């Protein structure tokens, strides 16, 4: 679809969103299932009430250029962040993702955790 | 009246063209926007003072209603 | 403690993108928080274009230099593009224009030294914060 | 029995009409003081409302 | 508050027929306006919008409604007048409406489609700096729940004024058509590619074709929400149909909110 | 709004004219002017005499008009009467809106005395997040 | 927890090393250090260069081991380059975590002056009963 059109921009959004589900390729998710572990997204969707999860800063990407890190900018920087409900009461949540750079904390990764912390404190 | 200086890209009302309140009267490309100018009041719109391709100036009478 | 901003800048640094607008928003939000908390004084010493106008507007006092300081949102080139109006920066946003027409300046100094003197005179009357008695 | 009952002021239904009536009528029929506005108000250090509004809100149950 | 039953299920699950009408509202051509009431009446409960100063400054629309029975103060740019630019009158209108809502704890939703401030020497002499700073101050001062939806454009200082994140917007969501930038590409090309490339076109190049090429490149690269989403100035990029869900959910989350301010007797609002 | 809400010491010296709603704006007592003093030249009235007379004596002027009398001479005589009777500080002083009618030389002493005593006014307004100012 | 809850004036002088999490347990700017100054000999880094190299250049050590090169000479050269480039205060000063890099002799002056500036300090924290320190 022509990217210069509302329809094309909408489809592009949906494409990016899909990419956020497996930001370093499905092979890593497959290896984690072969390891028998839940990925950070499955963990959030397991802990929270089903469909309650609202995700913040999905499309984030790190800003580093040291040592060629600019060559690989995984969507989400390796943390999944947002809020939702447990037993119908709202909670703020984050889930760090081992398959992205080990899970090591970066700039954006920290900014996202900070955002969720601030929102949780503000909203009580 | 043309609310700003702009290219009249389309004129929308005819001669007597009885115009209802809130009808679009001109399309005026200004500020990179196809800004409509609309009739403030419902009545005859006989006269017109706009042509396509004209760089109509702010405050130029478009039509008398 | 009182805050003095001395302002001189062609607006946002276009190459850095939205970042500059986020940092502008943060500077504004700090000026709003400080509003009525501490004396804020803005010295305008040159072209304060674009977003650089709103910080002074949010500060408590504006000291401008008679002809070497100018302050405007939209450039004359843009004004011409949209309206055709021909004006200089000095007619648009010079210190005389902001003192006499729009009432945005609080002083128009004959020079930088006179501006500094004016700011020291203001600070001589203002307390350091709203929980302090005037000197 | 001091309960307030329904009362058919006028007419008598048959038992079937009463059953319809009652079925239709039946089918038709934690503190969290976080960010309470009283905390958001700005008070004078000596304002009596610190007693009569603020405490009378936070303490009240 | 009025009682209203929220449907069970996700925002995606509970999309109505009417929500989907937002997905096609925004014209493909960036020069074509649209009526922001189309967004307002579909976001609000029951289409009940009570506009305030309907006639004063049509480039911004402000008024009350409800979202799941909770009253809301909407403020929204209106492309059908002055391309939705901010001006003195609109700034004072929205500033005092915001401060009225904030006095009475009514949460605020901004619908943003602002290309910037209305250019003019009359605006300058009448004090667009001093009197436009009122809307910026009132937004920053407001301590209610503040939610921003960005529908098509948010440029320059007007991105700051129309409730940027660092102005303390709690939840900011953008539609895919959003355009967050320091200025339009038509201008930005005349800086980021002026100094070497477009002046070096005096080598003998077709300078207008080069400018158009570089405008298209800049628009594709940077005039989109994603550069702001990669910095958290936009918390989510959402399908328009999601907007009613997102706004209601955010208002339920924010309904109890504490923000800390320095002690003062009162603020010194620009006036 | 700014004058009514201001809780610092507010001192008003009425030097000459103070008419109508501008008397309300320029520090009326009921706005909370802590000390209001008036010079003997002070002229505190709802309306300038020439305007006042037309309302106060409207019927008498209409009678003189239908009697064909010198309406202008009657206006002048009624105006001098109104001016000498009411266009003065003492009516306000009587109502106690002016705390003292003072020789001008006293002004600096009255101001200094008030400002020394009012350093910490124990006054307040109802609790509010902030005020909604006409903007 | 103690340094984060500490609302008093908190000043940090960095002399030599500040590595890893211990850079956070000793008081960094984001832990609310009011003034942070570094001596030229400061060394602010995620870890010492000998450890860093094994991560940052692991791919180059790998290819050198496949080529059978003098991997210990490569180790030393890379470690040297790392320490020269990164293990210094200036990177932190650029990122704004160190407010000034000062000659050591200035330290007494800077501590005294910063403490004087911070004599009065307000910090806003959420309302709580008490903190639940980790034990
Ligand atoms: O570029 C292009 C020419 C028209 C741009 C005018 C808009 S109006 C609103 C905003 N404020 C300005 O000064 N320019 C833009």
């Amino acid at each position: 679809v022509d990217i210069h059109t509302t329809a094309g921009k909408l489809a592009d959004l949906k494409r990016r969103t899909e990419e956020t589900l497996h930001p370093v390729g499905e092979a890593a998710v497959d290896k984690v299932h072969a390891k028998g572990k839940l990925t950070a997204r499955e963990r959030i969707l397991a802990l929270l009430d089903e469909g309650s999860f609202v995700e913040l800063d999905a499309l984030a990407k790190h800003r580093s250029t040291n040592f060629g890190l600019e060559k690989n900018r995984p969507l989400g920087d390796g943390v999944i962040t947002g809020y939702g409900t447990i037993d119908g009461r709202d909670v703020c949540i984050f889930s760090q993702d081992a398959t992205v750079f080990g899970g090591s904390l970066g700039e954006v990764y920290g900014e996202k955790i900070v955002k969720v912390q601030e929102l949780a404190i503000k909203t009580g | 009246t043309a609310p700003m200086q702009g290219t009249v890209v389309k004129v929308a009302v005819e001669e007597g063209q009885e115009v209802s309140a809130g009808d679009l009267v001109v399309v005026l490309e200004a500020m990179k926007m196809e800004n409509p100018v609309t009739a403030h009041k419902d009545g005859t719109i006989t006269g017109l003072a706009v042509e396509a391709g004209a760089a109509i100036t702010q405050g130029t009478v478009i039509a008398e209603i | 403690r009182p805050l003095i901003g001395i302002n001189d800048g062609a607006g946002a640094r276009i190459q850095e993108g939205v970042v500059s607008l986020g940092l502008y928003s943060r500077i504004f939000h700090n000026n709003i928080k400080a509003s009525g908390v501490i004396p804020q004084i803005s010295l305008i010493m040159g072209a304060a274009a674009g977003g650089h106008v709103y910080s002074p507007a949010l500060t408590d006092f504006v000291v401008m230099v008679d002809q070497t300081s100018q302050m405007f949102i939209t450039g004359p080139d843009v004004i011409k593009t949209v309206t055709g109006e021909d004006v200089t920066m000095e007619e648009l946003g010079g210190a005389h224009t902001h003192m006499a027409k729009s009432g945005t300046a609080h002083y128009v100094a004959s020079g930088e030294q006179d501006a500094f003197d004016y700011v020291r005179d203001l600070l001589s009357y203002l307390p350091p914060n709203n929980y302090a008695d005037p000197p | 029995d001091h309960e307030a009952h329904i009362k058919v002021l006028r007419g008598e239904p048959t038992p079937e009409e009463m059953a319809a009536l009652m079925a239709v009528l039946a089918s038709a029929g934690e503190r969290n003081m976080w960010g309470h506005p009283v905390d958001k108000l700005r008070y004078s250090v000596f304002s009596w409302q610190r007693v009569t509004l603020l405490e009378r809100t936070h303490m009240r149950r | 508050l009025y009682p209203v039953a929220i449907p069970e299920g996700s925002i995606e699950e509970t999309l109505t027929d009417e929500d989907l009408e937002l997905d096609t509202l925004i014209p493909d051509s960036p020069n074509q306006p649209y009526d922001m009431h189309e967004v307002i009446t579909r976001i609000l409960d029951d289409d009940e919008f009570l506009e305030v100063q309907a006639g004063y400054a049509g480039n911004i629309v402000v008024g009350f409604g409800r979202v799941e029975g909770r009253p809301v103060g909407i403020v929204a740019n209106q492309p059908t007048q002055f391309a939705g630019c901010l001006d003195i009158n609109a700034s004072e209108k929205a500033a005092r409406f915001i401060r009225t809502c904030d006095c009475f704890n009514i949460p605020i939703v901004l619908l943003v489609d602002v290309p910037g401030f209305l250019p003019g020497t009359d605006q300058e002499y009448n004090g667009i700096i001093r009197r436009g700073a009122k809307l910026l101050y009132a937004y920053g001062e407001a301590t209610v729940a503040k939610v921003t939806v960005i529908t098509r454009k948010s440029y320059g200082g007007a991105y700051c004024v129309m409730g940027s994140k660092d102005m303390g917007a709690d939840v900011v969501v953008a539609w895919p058509t959003a355009q967050i930038a320091v200025m339009g590409a038509s201008g930005a090309v005349g800086f980021v590619y002026r100094q070497q490339l477009k002046e070096a076109a005096k080598n003998g190049e077709d300078v207008d074709a080069l400018r158009l090429e570089l405008q298209q490149t800049y628009e594709d690269t940077l005039v989109n929400p994603y550069i702001a989403a990669e910095r958290g100035y936009v918390d989510a990029v959402i399908p328009p149909s999601h907007t009613r869900g997102y706004v209601a959910n955010a208002l339920r989350l924010l309904e109890r909110k504490i923000v800390q301010m320095p002690p003062k007797k009162h603020g010194n609002i620009p006036l």
